[PDB]
């Protein structure tokens, strides 16, 4: 269960390797969801599904 | 504005209905006419 707190600039994420074989990428096979960052003066920074 | 000339500087904003837009003039000017237009953006709609 690792886990983000307190916002910091490091996401949240799980690599599981054993003595033999490389980590696994777990995000790389998620239902991920970004958000459209904007300068505007009007927000439209929508929670697009990534 | 200057030498007759003038250049615009500023950010965006909205305007709704009912919102009053004003211009003055800080300082005293003279002159024959003056011709200032502004560009905005509207979304296309139907009416009845």
């Amino acid at each position: 269960r690792s886990l983000k707190e307190g916002i910091g600039i490091t996401v949240s994420d799980l690599f599981v390797a054993t003595g033999n074989g490389g980590y696994q990428s777990i995000s790389q096979w998620e239902a991920t969801t970004f958000l459209y960052e904007t300068d505007a003066e009007g927000t439209s920074i929508d929670g697009g599904r990534q | 504005i200057t030498d007759g000339a003038a250049v615009f500087a500023s950010s965006e904003f909205n305007l709704d209905p009912g919102q009053l837009v004003r211009i003055v003039s800080t300082s005293e000017g003279t002159f024959e006419y003056v011709g200032l237009t502004l560009v905005g953006h509207r979304q296309v709609v139907y009416v009845d």
